[PDB]
């Protein structure tokens, strides 16, 4: 039938690619407090209108662990974080002999009064003060006590910058030209699959980079009831995300009046020791609403129903072995770093079919060295003043029950093992993929016949 | 309509719209002229990604383009080919795919054999149809 | 009483800044060389 060749330029095609993507946020730190962690002195300012195309008839099949948008994010992260410590005071000279003091048993001490001789401006002469370290942070070496920071041992340490917020900040994922972000708008999304609803966005919703162990903060949350997700269920093995429709608030604060002591180490560097405490010492705390929090952990519960042997008993447990930093609800709050105690929120067990509060006892490190990172630890000034956070909680963190042969039942304790879940728990419906313009197809039409 | 709105509709659709595809295709409010405008270092790892991400954009329009001016197709979005359509290619018939298959299926459809044809596309319409002028150009 | 490697004593910082150690390490000729009994 002379069936002939034309050609289309723009044909709605894509393939399954990953790409370089890059900043948008709008108006943020700005003149009164800036120098932001995360979005730099400059990111590209996000566009005022959001693009959302509700793409028809199309069900492109989604998978959010083997999406690389979330690795791309594990190594930005690390990257920038790197590039936030690289230019500031490095701590060398404060590894020397420590010798340390409780603090008024009055013959309730868990921080210890150093006194140790450090290099002054000067390199010739030296100076001997004070300063106030937190538990395990330090250790004892061999009537006097003596002691050494716990990082000395083992990698360099840089003192984190004085005016630099740890504050997370949303920041968007955009694609590049000739490239488009897929959003899965199917509510209910089963680990992944077919999605029906997809749509098209040039840029993902507001991402923030919390940084949680365990149970995840200001995040994302579908209508309905309580998503589970798992790259794998009945692998015991594989971890476990936990999306809620509705979030808990959970409120901590600091009740230490920390007092700012800059002592030179030579010129322009300046390392900020804790001062001397203000008032009777108060331990860290988190506030749980008992009443609500014993509904979401009941809405789980019956949707890892149909999924776990059906109707049988299904236990909590607290974290289950492991090291002491990824076992507790690790965080970073107005600067200063958490650890809270989350055997009292896994405890309970429910089978078959003004207020009080829940609180959660917390310590705080000033080392840290975050990521299992092992190259460099950086120490966290203390933070002058009162603290005190309110995050909501949305997602969550499950692991194992060890290797029960079939069998009676089923326990899931927490076990945050690793970061890059905690931004999968935020990225689940999106997928990027490579815009193909070019599409050839037959039509009986020829141009002239001489030319 | 919207960018690749019709993505599953018939193909018959697509051929309708089209341009919204092609235009959103080189520059976008995404880029947004980059600086702060409104620390002294722009070495951060965000101007290293925005850049890569600038240049493989004009390089993936460039290389697709450079397709369509050795085709004689470059001034236009659709134009017609001196090529035979081999019926090796697709058993179907002319209303059969135009109604029934969308693109998305149709770019899976050829793209065994899709670099075979773009190798007969550079010769009919352009190896020998931009060198037919020596009888034609002047006698 | 063939000789062309030495065995070196000499003081070096630690971990901690304060206090300083001593331990050998062998080095190839030389790679070293005398300043001025006990060679040094
Ligand atoms: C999950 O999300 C939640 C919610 O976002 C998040 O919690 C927030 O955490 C951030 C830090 O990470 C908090 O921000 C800090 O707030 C510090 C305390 O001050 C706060 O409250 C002030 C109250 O002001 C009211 O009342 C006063 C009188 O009391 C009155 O004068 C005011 O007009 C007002 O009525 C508030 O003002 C203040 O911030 C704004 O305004 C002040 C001036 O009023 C200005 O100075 C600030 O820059 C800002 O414009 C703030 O909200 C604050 O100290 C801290 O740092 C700033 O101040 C220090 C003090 O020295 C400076 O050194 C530094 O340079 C900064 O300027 C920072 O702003 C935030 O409040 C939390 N939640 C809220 C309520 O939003 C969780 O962290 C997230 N999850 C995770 C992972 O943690
Ligand atoms: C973390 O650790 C750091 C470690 O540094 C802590 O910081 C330290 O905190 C302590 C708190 O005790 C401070 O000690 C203070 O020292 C000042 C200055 O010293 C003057 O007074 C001394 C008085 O003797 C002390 O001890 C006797 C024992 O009974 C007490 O009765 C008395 O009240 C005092 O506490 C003098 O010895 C010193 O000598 C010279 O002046 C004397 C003036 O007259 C004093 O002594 C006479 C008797 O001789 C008394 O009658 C008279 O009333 C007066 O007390 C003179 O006589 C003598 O001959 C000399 O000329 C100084 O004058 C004191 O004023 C405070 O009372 C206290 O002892 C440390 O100074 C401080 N560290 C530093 C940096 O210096 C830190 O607190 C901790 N963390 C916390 C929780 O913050
Ligand atoms: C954690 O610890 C920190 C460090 O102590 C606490 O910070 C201070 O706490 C106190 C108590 O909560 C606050 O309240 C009062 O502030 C008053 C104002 O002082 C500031 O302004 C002064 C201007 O002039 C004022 O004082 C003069 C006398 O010098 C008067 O003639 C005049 O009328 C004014 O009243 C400045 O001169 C001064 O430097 C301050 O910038 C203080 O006057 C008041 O002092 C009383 O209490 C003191 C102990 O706190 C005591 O030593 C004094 O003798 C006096 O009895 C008091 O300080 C402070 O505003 C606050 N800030 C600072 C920087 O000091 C912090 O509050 C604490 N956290 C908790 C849990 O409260
Ligand atoms: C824990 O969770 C509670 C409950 O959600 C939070 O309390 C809510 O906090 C959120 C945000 O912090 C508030 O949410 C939104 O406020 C909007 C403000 O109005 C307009 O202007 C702003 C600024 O330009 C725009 O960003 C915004 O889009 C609006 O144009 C409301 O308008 C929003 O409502 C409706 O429209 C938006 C538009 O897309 C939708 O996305 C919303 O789903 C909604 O349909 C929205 O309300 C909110 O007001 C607070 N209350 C409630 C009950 O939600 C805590 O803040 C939160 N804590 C943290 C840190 O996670
Ligand atoms: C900081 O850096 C210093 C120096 O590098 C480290 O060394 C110690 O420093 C402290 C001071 O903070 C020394 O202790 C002091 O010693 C004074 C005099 O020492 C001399 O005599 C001692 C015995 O005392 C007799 O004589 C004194 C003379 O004043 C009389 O007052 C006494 O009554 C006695 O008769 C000897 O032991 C010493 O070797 C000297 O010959 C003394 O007057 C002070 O009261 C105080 O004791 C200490 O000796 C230094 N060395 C040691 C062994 O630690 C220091 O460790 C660094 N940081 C720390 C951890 O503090
Ligand atoms: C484009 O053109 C290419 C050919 O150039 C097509 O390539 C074919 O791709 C498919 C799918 O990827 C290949 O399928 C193979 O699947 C294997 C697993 O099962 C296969 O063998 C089973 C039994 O094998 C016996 O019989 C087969 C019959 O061919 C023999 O080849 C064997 O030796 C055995 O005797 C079959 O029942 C079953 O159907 C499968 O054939 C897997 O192990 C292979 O790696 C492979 O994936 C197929 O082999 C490829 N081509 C050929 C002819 O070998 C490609 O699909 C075309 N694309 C489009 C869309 O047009
Ligand atoms: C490493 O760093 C050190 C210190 O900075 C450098 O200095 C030398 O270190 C060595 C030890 O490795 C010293 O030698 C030792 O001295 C001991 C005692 O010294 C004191 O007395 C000496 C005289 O000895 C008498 O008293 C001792 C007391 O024990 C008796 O045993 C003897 O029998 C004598 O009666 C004096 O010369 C000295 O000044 C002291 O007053 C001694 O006991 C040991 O046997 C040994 O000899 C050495 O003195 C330090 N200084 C010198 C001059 O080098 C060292 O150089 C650095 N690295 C090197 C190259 O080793
Ligand atoms: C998991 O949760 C269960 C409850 O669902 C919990 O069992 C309860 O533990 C608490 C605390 O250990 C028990 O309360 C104690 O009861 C004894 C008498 O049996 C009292 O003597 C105790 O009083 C002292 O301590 C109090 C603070 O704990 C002080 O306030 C008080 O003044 C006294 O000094 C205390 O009331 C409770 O009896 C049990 N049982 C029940 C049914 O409540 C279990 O421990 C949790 N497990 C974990 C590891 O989380
Ligand atoms: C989310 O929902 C998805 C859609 O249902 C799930 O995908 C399904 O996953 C299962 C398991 O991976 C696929 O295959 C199943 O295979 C079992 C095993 O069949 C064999 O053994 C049984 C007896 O045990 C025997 O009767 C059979 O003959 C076989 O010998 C079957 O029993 C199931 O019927 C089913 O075939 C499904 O094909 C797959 N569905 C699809 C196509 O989407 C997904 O697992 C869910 N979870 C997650 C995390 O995504
Ligand atoms: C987190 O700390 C905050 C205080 O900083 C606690 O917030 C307060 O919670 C009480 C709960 O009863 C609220 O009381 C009631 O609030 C309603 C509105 O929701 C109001 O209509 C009533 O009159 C009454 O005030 C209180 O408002 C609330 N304060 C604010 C402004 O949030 C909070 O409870 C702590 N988290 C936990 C674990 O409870
Ligand atoms: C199409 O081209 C292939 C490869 O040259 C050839 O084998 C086939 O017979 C052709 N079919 C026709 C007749 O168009």
């Amino acid at each position: 039938e002379n069936l002939w060749v034309t050609v289309y330029y723009g044909v709605p095609v894509w393939k399954d690619a990953e790409t370089t993507l890059f900043c948008a946020s709008d108006a943020k730190a700005y003149e009164t407090e800036k120098h932001n962690v995360w979005a730099t002195h400059a990111c590209v300012p996000t566009d005022p209108n959001p693009q959302e195309i509700h793409l028809e008839n199309v069900t492109e099949e989604f998978n959010m662990w083997k999406n690389n948008m979330v690795e791309q994010m594990h190594t930005d992260i690390i990257s920038l974080w790197d590039q936030s410590l690289k230019p500031c005071v490095k701590l060398t000279p404060l590894c020397v002999t420590l010798q340390c003091t409780n603090v008024t048993n009055n013959i309730r001490g868990e921080l210890k009064n150093c006194s140790f001789n450090m290099t002054t401006e000067l390199r010739d002469k030296k100076q001997k003060v004070y300063s106030l370290f937190y538990r395990l942070d330090v250790v004892q070496i061999n009537s006097n006590k003596e002691y050494r920071l716990i990082n000395c041992n083992t990698s360099a340490i840089t003192q984190a910058c004085p005016k630099v917020s740890f504050e997370p900040i949303p920041i968007h994922y955009c694609a590049p030209a000739g490239f488009a972000i897929l959003k899965c708008k199917d509510k209910k999304f089963n680990g992944t699959g077919p999605c029906p609803s997809v749509s098209t966005v040039q840029c993902t919703h507001g991402i923030k980079p919390v940084v949680s162990t365990q149970l995840l903060l200001n995040g994302s949350l579908a209508e309905e009831e309580v998503m589970i997700r798992s790259e794998n269920i009945t692998n015991n093995a594989k971890n476990i995300l936990v999306q809620f429709n509705t979030p808990v608030q959970i409120n901590c604060t600091r009740p230490n009046n920390n007092t700012r002591k800059s002592i030179r180490i030579g010129p322009g560097q300046a390392f900020y020791a804790t001062g001397d405490i203000i008032g009777d010492i108060r331990q860290a705390h988190c506030n749980v609403s008992k009443a609500t929090w014993n509904e979401t952990l009941g809405k789980v519960v019956k949707q890892l129903r149909k999924h776990f042997g059906n109707n049988t008993i299904i236990r909590f447990a607290n974290s289950s072995g492991g090291d002491l930093e990824v076992t507790t609800h690790s965080f970073n709050c107005g600067g200063e770093f958490f650890y809270c105690n989350t055997s009292g929120l896994f405890n309970s067990t429910w089978i078959s079919n003004s207020n009080d509060s829940i609180t959660l006892p917390c310590r705080i490190k000033q080392i840290i060295n975050m990521w299992q990172r092992i190259g460099q630890a950086m120490y966290a000034p203390p933070i002058q003043g009162v603290i005190r956070c309110v995050s909501n909680i949305t997602g969550l963190i499950l692991t194992r029950d060890g290797g029960s042969t079939n069998s009676t039942t089923e326990t899931f304790r927490p076990g945050g093992g690793d970061m890059r879940d905690n931004w999968r728990s935020e990225l689940y419906k999106y997928k990027v993929v490579k815009i193909e313009p070019l599409g050839v197809a037959p039509t009986r039409c020829k141009r002239r016949v001489v030319g | 309509l919207g960018f690749l709105g019709a993505a599953g509709s018939t193909m018959g659709a697509a051929s309708m719209t089209l341009t919204v595809q092609a235009r959103n295709l080189l520059s976008g409010i995404v880029q947004q002229q980059s600086n702060l405008l409104r620390h002294l270092l722009k070495l951060t790892v965000w101007g290293i990604k925005q850049l890569q991400a600038r240049v493989l954009a004009v390089e993936r329009y460039l290389r697709d383009q450079q397709l369509l001016g050795i085709w004689g197709c470059s001034g236009k979005l659709i134009c017609c080919t001196n090529v035979p359509w081999n019926s090796s290619w697709s058993n179907r018939n002319l209303s059969e795919i135009w109604d029934n298959m969308t693109w998305l299926q149709w770019d899976k459809e050829i793209s065994n054999y899709t670099q075979i044809i773009y190798g007969l596309l550079e010769e009919s319409q352009n190896q020998q149809e931009k060198n037919e002028q020596d009888l034609l150009a002047l006698d």
